[PDB]
Parts: structure tokens; sequence; C-alpha cells
RNA sequence: UGCUGACU
DNA sequence: TCGCCAGAGGACAGCGAGTCAGCAA
DNA sequence: CTGTCCTCTGGCGA
């Protein structure tokens, strides 16, 4: 017997959302579509690149406005290294 | 010391100031020119040897 | 020419030996060869290394 | 899952050394699976070439 | 800046002054930050220290009759000097003046107050008077605090004194810096006595020299064994234990034995001696009988619980929780991370063994810090605390052990019958010089830590304040090794003033420029801007291969792996930062980027330190002009000229203020050293002084 | 080189977040045989307690439980903040969300 | 340690030195190897040996001798440190193989190199349960205190050409070892009278204590010769009388008394 | 008697 | 088959003279 | 620190 996760009485069960169809695997499998993992500071305002052109390869400097202040970011991108985290998204094929 | 004796006193430390290239270069027993940072790094390499008497050559 | 233990003084653990000298630096004076007389001074990184082999001695 | 030849791969610990032909099921969680590896753990290593060698340093 | 207004040339119509003899309004200051480092120190120690010392102090419970009685100290109070009860008159206060002309201790006193409850539902807060502590001079707990030098004069004072001292039978004892290795800092040895540790035990091994707040102290070794394995070496209360390594993993951290091994593995995930020898840390002695934390932490605690002298009626499991917080990386409060620095203490032993890396010298001042006279005083002062404790509840347990329901009655009759203790232990530490301690305070030495400072002249007292000495024991040595003035004290010690006969070599000086740290900052907003600035947490998602990375430490605890290729420019941000007060940097943070390269060069990474007792110096910052100040390993990186004309473009990088800086205090009253040879100029550093 | 336009969509309150994990003892081999639940507090109140979360992977022969509180939550879910870019090749915009990452271990009881 | 035979003043002599000198230093299995390459229970091992460009010159070895060593005494060393280890753990290529494998049951074949030891490995195996770890450790570990031959205390020789003005013609076979017997083959390519070492037992060993006197006395004596100080004849005499008194060189310490 | 300084 | 050539570590014992002072247990 | 002195210490043919 697989001693099964015993979930604490102050905890919950959510469901899934019906009211999401973006991040469902459907939309996320098209063949259009490319995932991507963002790593940034703590205190990052990802605001501050709306309608900017993030870099896809390579490294690149993106300005960014924060309550009115300039702040200019190194974007690094790359290959997915092994091991990384894996998005997990509601299937209506998984109950 | 008298003047005129500095002098070339003088010109012989200028002078000294440039044999250090060749000094530890040719003690390497490196390719005889050419090569100006393979030296720098062989003596490195000799610096953090481990039997360290080719960095006293 | 300075001499502590019949070699030159010993470099630091970057490959510099005095914090004014580059690393590995060819310049003998960077070894401890000092070109300057009591008569008229010795600048301050000769001082430190004549100060080497002065303790060296004691 | 992903975890090679020592480990238990679905569970975490380290598993014991081979003696029967079944993996050797740790002392907890004994699930056992491929008794015996498909391949014997191949490795590629030589020494290095400057001191040991009196090749590769006829000049440099 | 604090050192402009420095004179061009001397000048001699300052005496012939119609001002001579009016003591001026302000002390002289320059004068006075000569021993700012032993009264800052104590100014912490007495005050901001005390209170986080008993912070720790682990509430004594312990059994009376049926019963479990807990005593907590709640705070700790040292009084400036005054006059003993009330049954003296006219003047509270007792100023060092006196003391001097009568023989006596300038000794303030030590008050807790104490809280003993039973069971935690019946509690009464008893305030007891622990005992007396000497006081320093100018030290916020003494009375010429805060006064002009024409204030000072009608109280018998010297008008220009910086107190730095204490007056122990009116004696003026000047405890002086000795030599630690270091804190909170992995170094990687190769000494060949350790082999005679056990059967199998190798000549290498990273010791670790932990201090919590000043107040605790700690010396931890991680020995490799010939199979690859790693030992863990602790010592309590003078006594060494081997623990091998795997069973502190797995108490420390609840993860699988994989994840405990991708650890260890980090930058050399190809080595395959390495990824067996992990293996057999974790299975040969671990799969051995414990494999969930609770089990480790029971077996550790059943074969410890004599010798850590745990309560009775504690469960094992709570044992080993005793022991992991007062003996292993007493820094740390996680235990996540006191696992992530003792992984990178282990894959650093890996590299010296493999000769992938380089001894690290214990004698460079690279490797090497200051004990201040606070640091010695608190870490005596909580010793003290708790042996106080300890006394007082061997009197409870031995009296009667009878129905403490009414020996409420007697509670505090009980306290007093112990609390008469604490002053006597105190001025033999001071009075002697030597340590009488259960634990040697994480020290190696125990004698000639306080020592006489005389007035011979005022060139020998002000070199008592500026001496570090290397060790007492070091005087019984064959070789001489500490004794080769290395090019790694340029501007931290002086070349020439070192005593010239037995002493020699071991009792140096700090130059004129150097200068002991001594103030405590917050630290807390650093690792979530180092993270902004490109760091990755240890917890993943690195961008490389672990092996292209560098290890971010901070105060002994491990931020983790800045890219290689980010890690210059972090150095430099962070080093901007520090010269021009921004962020929150402290104004002496040590940014240090030991390289990487494929020779066996020192272990790499991007070090930062910001601890209280490491020596810095200024230095012109070129390309700022921003008078930076550096430290004894961070200037192993970094060009510095002397003179202009000696600055270049890209070498170069910072200046130095003075070319004389080299020279100490002492050396620089010495007319044209440049013209005398160098055995002169260290006699007349210790002529000087007669 | 290759860019993309950058739009944070994000979450509408900000209580939407996406859901990121990582296994402690590496890659799972078949991912699609796991089924993922997530645990909420159910004290809503508790500003503390509100954003306390628990997920549950359940293979046939173990259980994986990740959380984002207490030691198993670790410091990456703080001084870094995770994000989930969805880009659209073809109108070279990239979407940027919220996301909650959860580093997952095995289940075992005495 | 040291030595100092001058070397007999003949046309042959000055001719076979040359092979002397080449013959005395010691050659070992570390200082002729490029490279190993071990493969891990069934642990192979290729040694790829150097070629005879740069190191023939000054060593006097050949290929065949060299391997032939590996047959016999290193692959027999080997299994020697693998029990070592394993005790407390818890035409005619074909004649040489099979002799090889007739003395040990754990190898299998190792290879032939027919063209200047171009690839010469071999193969073990231990199949139930052994200690699978980087082993390249113990066969570096082994391949380095192996040596091909060396006559037993000399390290190496050297002919410093010039020892004499008055007579320059002089040459001098100096050593940094010690073994005289291992000299005395040779009493006609050096003067075997004239022979001197520094050791005092090895010489008191060979030509008695009357012959170790004069020795120490001259040890002595080029001892504070180095430093311009010069301590009469007269007083080392008596120094080096009353040391060898009984018959025997003895200390001139707690011991001797 | 010991620990700290100090002299040649 | 365990005696003696070899072989290992463990233990001890030494570490220049002679002076002057103070402070404290 | 380094040296001898000392005390074992199990290991192949006679």
């Amino acid at each position: 017997d697989a001693a099964r996760f015993s979930c604490p009485p102050n905890f919950t069960a959510k469901p899934p959302a019906s009211e999401s169809p973006r991040f469902s695997l459907e939309a996320l499998t098209g063949p259009d579509t490319e995932l991507w993992l963002i790593q940034a500071p703590a205190d990052f305002a990802p605001e501050c690149f709306n309608g900017r052109h993030v870099p896809l390869s390579g490294s690149q400097i993106v300005k960014g406005k924060l309550a009115g202040k300039r702040h200019r970011y190194r974007v690094l991108s790359s290959c997915p290294q092994a091991g990384e985290a894996t998005l997990l998204a509601p299937s209506t094929e998984a109950g | 010391v008298k003047p005129k004796a500095d002098v070339k006193r003088q010109r012989i430390i200028e002078e000294s100031t440039h044999c250090g290239p060749q000094a530890v270069r040719a003690a390497l027993n490196l390719p005889e020119a050419a090569s100006y940072d393979e030296v720098r790094g062989k003596w490195q390499d000799a610096h953090l040897g481990k039997d360290q008497r080719d960095f006293n050559m | 020419q300075i001499e502590l233990e019949g070699r030159r003084p010993p470099l630091m653990a970057s490959g510099k030996s005095l914090p004014c000298f580059e690393p590995y630096e060819f310049t003998p004076r960077a070894g401890g060869f000092v070109t300057g007389r009591f008569l008229t001074g010795i600048k301050p990184p000769e001082f430190f290394f004549h100060c080497m082999a002065g303790r060296e001695g004691l | 899952a992903n975890t090679c030849s020592s480990f238990q791969s679905d569970l975490d610990f380290c598993s014991d050394c081979g003696s029967v032909l079944p993996l050797p099921g740790a002392q907890d969680t004994v699930t056992c699976i491929r008794c015996g590896f498909n391949i014997n753990v191949r490795d590629f290593e030589g020494k290095v070439v400057k001191t040991s060698v009196v090749f590769h340093q006829l000049g440099t | 800046s604090r050192w402009r207004n420095l004179p061009s040339g001397p000048s001699l119509k300052h005496l012939t002054d119609p001002s001579y003899g009016i003591p001026r309004e302000q002390q002289k200051a320059a004068l006075q930050e000569l021993t700012r480092a032993h009264v800052e120190s104590f100014n912490y120690a007495v005050h901001e220290g005390l209170g986080l010392a008993v912070q720790a102090i682990p509430p004594f419970e312990f059994a009376f009759k049926d019963e479990r009685i807990s005593f907590t100290i709640l705070d700790a109070v040292i009084s400036p000097p005054t006059v003993p009860k009330g049954t003296i008159c006219k003047e509270a206060n007792v100023y060092p003046a006196e003391c001097r002309g009568r023989r006596s201790t300038y000794r303030g006193k030590l008050t807790a107050d104490i809280n003993w409850a039973v069971n935690g539902i019946s509690k009464g807060i008893i305030k007891q008077f622990l005992g007396y502590v000497p006081i320093m001079v100018k030290s916020k707990l003494c009375n010429l605090r805060n006064l002009p030098p024409q204030a000072l004069i009608e109280h018998h004072e010297e008008a220009e004194e910086m107190g730095g001292y204490f007056i122990i039978n009116g004696i003026e004892k000047v405890i002086r810096m000795l030599i630690m290795p270091r804190r909170n800092f992995p170094i990687a040895m190769i000494r060949p006595k350790w082999k005679t540790r056990g059967p199998g035990y190798t000549q290498y091994g990273v010791s670790m020299h932990c201090v919590r707040e000043e107040h605790s102290a700690v010396n931890m070794n991680l020995h490799y064994l010939e199979n690859g394995t790693v030992m863990l070496n602790f010592i309590y209360r003078k006594e060494l234990f081997f623990l091998p390594l795997g069973f502190a993993l797995k108490a420390l951290v609840s993860f699988s034995d994989y994840q405990i091994f991708q650890e260890l593995i980090k930058g050399k995930e190809d080595d395959s001696f390495l990824r067996n020898s992990v293996s057999q840390m974790l299975r040969i002695v671990m799969e051995e009988g414990c494999s969930t934390q609770k089990q480790v932490l029971n077996y550790l605690g059943e074969c410890f619980r004599v010798k850590l002298n745990v309560p009775d009626w504690y469960p094992n499991e709570q044992a080993a929780e005793f022991l992991f917080n007062q003996c292993i990386c007493i820094h740390l409060k996680s235990n996540t991370e006191k696992f992530y620095m003792l992984c990178l203490m282990t894959r650093k032993l890996f590299a010296l063994a493999k000769g992938e890396c380089m001894e690290d010298n214990p004698d460079s001042l690279v490797n090497q810090e200051v004990l201040t006279p606070g640091q010695l005083f608190l870490m005596f002062l909580k010793e003290k605390l708790e042996g106080w404790l300890v006394s007082i509840k061997i009197a409870f347990d031995k009296k009667a052990q009878k129905t403490s329901v009414s020996m409420n009655t007697d509670n505090l009759m009980r306290i007093f019958t112990m609390g008469i203790d604490l002053t006597k232990p105190f001025e033999y530490l001071f009075a002697t010089g030597n340590l009488r301690s259960k634990t040697g305070l994480g020290l190696l030495q125990d004698s000639g830590l306080c020592v006489v400072a005389d007035k011979l002249n005022f060139i020998r007292y002000l070199s008592h304040f500026r001496c570090v000495h290397r060790g007492a024991d070091f005087a019984k040595m064959r070789t001489t090794t500490v004794r080769r003035l290395l090019p790694e004290s340029w501007g931290f010690l002086c070349p020439v003033h070192t005593p010239d006969g037995e002493p020699c070599g071991l009792m140096n000086h700090l130059t004129a420029v150097c200068e002991v740290v001594t103030q405590f900052v917050y630290t807390a907003s650093i690792p979530a801007l180092l993270c902004n600035l490109g760091v990755t947490p240890i917890d993943g998602a690195p961008h490389r291969s672990y092996s292209e990375c560098y290890p971010v430490l901070l105060d002994g605890v491990m931020v983790g792996w800045v890219d290689k290729d980010l890690a210059p420019g972090i150095a430099d941000s962070l080093r901007h930062f520090k010269v021009l007060r921004e962020k929150r940097i402290p104004p002496w943070m040590e940014v240090v980027l030991i390289p990487m390269t494929g020779k066996p060069s020192l272990y790499p990474g991007l070090f930062l330190f910001t601890t209280p007792c490491r020596l810095v110096r200024p230095v012109q910052n070129l390309a700022l002009g921003k008078e930076e100040l550096i430290g004894t390993m961070e200037q192993i990186f970094m060009n510095v000229a002397i003179f202009e004309d000696e600055v270049f473009a890209g070498v170069t990088t910072h200046q130095e203020l003075f070319p004389h800086s080299l020279l100490s205090v002492i050396a620089n009253f010495i007319p044209f050293s440049d013209h005398n040879q160098s055995p002169r100029n260290m006699y007349q550093c210790q002529m000087g002084k007669q | 080189l290759p860019s993309a336009r950058w739009q944070y969509c994000g979450a509408p309150d900000g209580s939407q977040r996406a859901v990121l994990v990582q296994f402690s003892n590496g890659k799972l081999q078949s991912p699609g045989n796991m089924r993922f639940t997530l645990y909420e507090n159910k004290d809503s109140t508790n500003p503390r307690k509100r954003n306390q979360r628990i997920l549950a992977a359940e293979t046939d022969r173990l259980s994986y439980v990740g959380n984002n509180f207490g030691t198993g939550a670790l410091k990456c879910n703080t001084l870094c903040r995770h994000f989930v870019g969805i880009l659209n090749k073809t109108s070279g915009q990239m979407e940027v969300y919220d996301a909650e990452l959860f580093n997952m271990q095995p289940l075992f009881s005495d | 340690p040291m030595m100092s035979v001058p070397v007999l003043n003949t046309k042959k002599a000055l001719k076979r030195v040359k092979s002397l000198k080449k013959q005395l230093t010691r050659v070992c299995l570390g200082e002729v190897l490029q490279k190993i390459d071990v493969q891990e229970q069934v642990y192979q091992l290729r040694f790829q040996f150097l070629p005879h460009a740069y190191y023939q010159q000054e060593k006097c070895l050949r290929p065949e001798d060299i391997l032939r060593f590996m047959e016999t005494r290193f692959f027999k060393l080997l299994m020697e440190s693998i029990k070592k280890k394993n005790n407390k753990a818890s035409e005619a290529m074909e004649r040489r193989v099979q002799a090889v494998r007739e003395i040990h049951p754990f190898i299998d074949d190792y290879q032939y190199d027919t063209e200047e030891s171009l690839w010469c490995q071999v193969t073990v195996k231990l199949p139930l349960m052994k200690i699978n770890f980087d082993m390249s450790s113990l066969v570096v570990s082994l391949a380095h205190g192996a040596v091909i031959y060396a006559t037993k205390g000399i390290t190496r020789c050297l002919l410093n050409e010039t020892t004499n003005n008055k007579n320059e013609k002089e040459l001098v076979l100096n050593t940094e070892g010690i073994n005289l017997p291992e000299l005395f083959k040779y009493a006609e390519v050096l003067d075997l009278r004239r022979l001197y070492s520094n050791d005092i037992h090895a010489i008191a060993n060979t030509y008695g204590i009357e012959a170790a006197l004069r020795v120490i006395e001259k040890e002595i004596k080029d001892v504070f010769a180095v430093y311009g100080i010069a301590v009469d004849p007269r007083h080392l005499s008596l120094v080096a009388d009353y040391m060898c008194f009984e018959g025997v060189y003895k200390p001139l310490n707690r011991f001797g008394i």
C-alpha cells in the first residue's frame, strides 16, 4: 500500500478552472504556441516590459519604466536545461 | 658620487628595466620568440605546480 | 637583488609579488631588484622588500 | 525517475549493492525494477598530457 | 576623508602661539581614532550585544522533587560605576581619576531579571544582582563620556585621553587584538598531522570558524578519509567528536538521498570516484539503520546524549537538535542553510583532494581576522551567565527537593544563594590575563589575553592599541614561518614595527591608515539585491552547468551561483554601490571574486564579507575618486599605484592615499627612514618606546 | 535575432496563478500518469494563511508533495519571481503570467 | 648522499663512461608513459607508452624490455594492490599471453604492438562483488613508484667535466646515491682508489674504520669551509679518533654515553 | 612559583 | 610452519647563555 | 620537529 497523501483538515482541494481555457492543455499544445519559463528578481514589475520586444536568443539590455524611473534589465535567453520546472495545466482527461 | 658618473648609472638602470621577458622565457626553454602570453601562462603553471622546481629554475 | 630563502621574494596567491605590481610581472623590479641606494633613498616597495629580508635575518 | 543506478527514482534514498539478481529493494519502499541493468556502467577517462607525458610536449 | 587636513610639511609656529595653554573646545579627533576599535567594540558588547547574548541562553529547565522548573533570563543590564549603595554621600558618579589614586577596579553593576516558572502557568519575575563587570574608560557605561577637554581637566584626566583600556586595580589593562583564523569562511588546509586522527584519515580538510552575533564561536573540521568519504569533527567542551557526514546531512534536511547527492556533485557531475564516494557516505553509514530524518536524529541523539549532558526527560530527537544548535555552524539560524554551507565546504575538500585547488595558508592575512575587546568580553559574559544559571540550579536541586508549593517563599533566597558568583571570575581574566573556561571560547589561546598598558612614553602607550599578536603559542616553535612578513600585509601591518627579539614577526602593528571594522548592519536586503543583479538562488535553474558558475557566499550563507559571465559585472556593480553609499551595502563590504581558470588556483567564487572584525584600509578609488575601503583578501585582486605617473589606463584600478600609508604610526615618526638600512628602523621603533 | 513582443495579460486580481513543479530527485520519466491535486488553506481571512498551498502528485508507487510554506517552501519562491511566457510564433507576441513554483518530494508516514 | 670517482684518463674509459652515466640513472614506468585509458567489474587498461625520440637519448632503454616489464612485474603488482584493497573491503603473441595468464587467474588477453608499442592494453574482471570505483587512482599511484630498473641506491649520475686547473684533464663521475660495490665492476673505466662518499657508515663498511676517520675529518672540514671558517686539523683529528674509538662510527649524543 | 614585558 | 629480512607506527626526549623588573596566584 | 630507539608483526621455504 502506498501511504496516500493525506490532506490536512484546514486544506481543501481547489477545483480546476473550466473558466480557464487559456492554460488549457489544448491551448498550450497548439502548433503555434511555445512555452517559456521566466525568472526575475523579486522586485521585478513585468508591466514595465509591456509592448517591448523581449529577445528569444542571446543577451540583451531592455529598458523599462516603473513609477517614472527608468530601469534597464539585462535579459538572458537560453535553451531549456534538462530538469527545469514543468508547467501544470488543467486537463479534461484527468477528471 | 661624481656627476658624469651618475649619468652612466642612470642609463644602466634604465637598461635593466627590460630584461625580464628574455630571462624567464629562455629559462622555460620556450620558442625563442613569438610567444608573449604563452610565457606568462607557463610561469603561472610553474608557479601553481606541485614539484615547484621549474619555478626555482 | 633581494633574496629571502636564497630565492626572490614570494608571490601572492594571485601571482603578484606586491599590491603595486601586475600579476606575473617580468620587470626585475617586481622581484626585489633594488636599484636605489641609501644615498638617495629607496622608494616605498623596495623599502618593503628590504624589510622582508632584514626581518628574515633577525 | 531520471536518477541513475543507485537511487530509488520513484523514492529518494540511494539502493544497496548488487548480490541476488533482482534490483535490491531499499530498506524503505522495496519496489523493484531492472534486476540487472542493461549495460554495465562504462567509464572513459585518462591522464594528463604535460607531466606524465614526454609526448604532446615537444615544444610548447 | 578622515585623512584630509593632514599637514603638508610640519610647522613650528603652534608652540609660541598666544593660545598654547588654553584647553581646547573639542578633543583632537586623530588621536581619538586610534583606540576607536577598542571602544566601539565594547560599546556593542555591553548594550546591543548583551541582549543578543542573553537571548540565546536556552531556558534552564531541571527537576525539583517530582516537579520540572524553567528559568529564563529576559534582560541583563550593566550600569555605569557609582558609589556602592547609598552609604556614601554627595556624588553618585565615580570617575576614573580615583581607583588610580586608590588602587581599585572601575566596575559597573551587572543585574538581570530571571523568570522562573513551574510548568508554565505559575511564574514570577525576580530581578537578581549578578555581579560586577569592569568598564572601559570612554565606553558609554563610563562617567567621562561626552566631556570636553576643559571639563576633562577638572576631573583629573589628560584632556587628550582616549581610554580604550580597563583599570583593574589601577593598572590599566589594555586587552589587545589577537589574530583569529577568520569567521564564517571555509579555509581548505593541508596539515599532515591530521592523518593521526583515525585509521584512514588524510592530510586534507576544510576548517571553519563560526561566530554567532559575537557571543559564540565554534570550530568545525571536515576531514577527507582515503575511501573518498568525508568525516566531521566538532568540539563540545574541549572534547573532539567525529560524525560521518551523511549522518549530519540527513539530520539537517528532510530531503531524499538523491537530492542530498545532486548537491554534493554540483560542479563535478562527470567525475565518477566522487559520484561513487557520495553514495558510500549516504548508504554505507545511514541505510545501515536510519532512513527518515527522525531516525537519524534519534540514533545521533542516543550516542551523544551522555556527553552533551542533556535533560533526562528529553526525547533523543530533542538531544540531537541540541548538538546541531550548539556545535555545528553556530552562525546560521536555519537548518537548510546549515546544510548548504556543509555541502560547499565538502565540495571544496573534494577539489583540494583532487588537486584542483590550492591550500589556503592559515598564516596569510587574507585568511585572518582580529579578536577585539568586545568579542572577548561578551563571549566570557555569556558563558559566565550560563554557568550562573547552572550553579543556582545545582544549589536548587541539592538543597531539599521539597514541596516547592510553599518553597515559592524562599525562591529569591534561593537564586541569591548562587548569585554570589559572577564577580571574581571576571576580574581573573582581566587581572591575570589567562582564561579559565569549560569551552576555550573558540580561541586556541588561554593566556596573555590582557596585558599591562604602561605610559613610559606616549609612543609606548599609543602602540598598545595598534598591536596585533599572531598568538602566544607561536613563541615556542622550531620552524619560523609565522614570522615571514608576506606581501599580503601591505597597508595592514607595518613592515618595520615588530619587536626585534623573541617576539619578532609575532607581534605586529597596524599601519596608520588601517582600521578594524566594528559596525553592525542589517544585511537583509542584500540577498534580495544580489538576485536583481544576476545571481540565481540556491534553489535552482542556474542557467548554465554548475561548473561555469561561481558559488556566491554572503557571511556564511550561500546565496548561490552567479553565472560566470555575470560575476565580473556583479562585482563591479557591488563595488560601485559601497563606494557611492547607494543601496544599503555597508561602506565596508568586501566584494571578492576569486576567478576560476583551469589552473590549481584558490577555489573560485564570489564572496561578500560584511562581518564586524575584519581589517580594512582606505585607497583612492580611481575612475570614481571616492576613497574606497579595501580588505586584506580584496586587495590581492586589484592594482594599487602608490605615486601618480605610476597610474596606467587598464592597470591601476585603485591608488593609495599617501605614499607612506604602508608604515605604522611610530614608523612614521622616524626621520628619513628611506636612507637608513631596515634592521635599524626596527631598532628605532623598539627604542622610541623605551 | 529572434524577439517577442512582451505582454503581461497576467492575473485579473493577481488571485490567479499558474503552477510550476520541480522534482527534488530528478525528472519524471512518465509525467503523463501523474495526477496533481492543488490544495489551498480554508482560512481566507488570515493574510498569512490565505496564500498557503499544497501540491500533491500521486503515482502508482509513490506520492510527491510540495508546499509554498514552511521548511519545504524554498527561498527561490520569494527572492526571485517566476513567470510563464506563452509565445504565439505567428504573431511574435509573448503573454506573460505569474507562476508559482512547487518543489516536489516523496510521501511516507510511520 | 653522493660519490665522486675520477675517470682513469684513457681513451677507452672516456668512451665507456657516456654509457655508464646512461646506465645508472633510474628509469621509472612513470617517466615513460603518455596516459592511461581505464574502462570499468571488467576493468581494461591501455598504457600508450612514449615514442623513443625523446627518452631513449639518455636512459638506455628498449621497448621489448619495457613491455616485458609490465607483463612480469607491473601486471602482477597490480593484482597485489587489488588484493591489498579487497582484503579489507566490506604465433608468438600467443606464448607470452599464455604464460602471463598461466600465472594469474584474472587477466584475459592484452594486445600486441608489432610497430613501436601502438596499442598495449589489458583486461581484468572480478565478476561477483567488488567495489567498482575510479580504480584509476590505484593504477596511477602504482605507475609512479614502479621503476623499470635502477642500481640499488643510485638516483642519478653526472660527469662534472673539470675539477682541476693543475692537471685540468680530470673528470669526475659524481652521483646522488650511494652504492659502493655497484661501482667495483668498472675498475677499468673509473679510478676506484680516489672513490669518495659523504656517508661515513658505507665507507666504514666497505673500507673499515680507519678509512672512515678521514672521511669524518674531511666532512667537518668541508662543512666549515663553505663559510671561510678553518678549524685546525688537530681538533678534527681528536674528534674523529674519539668518535671511531671502539670500532664503529658512534654518535656523539645521548645514546653514545 | 608562574605569566607578562625588557637587555646583550 | 614461524625466523628473520623487511616493515609499520608509537614513545620519548632534546631544543643558547646570562640579566632585570612588575603583577598575581 | 626530528631523530633514534623500541616494540612488535604477520608473512614464505626448511
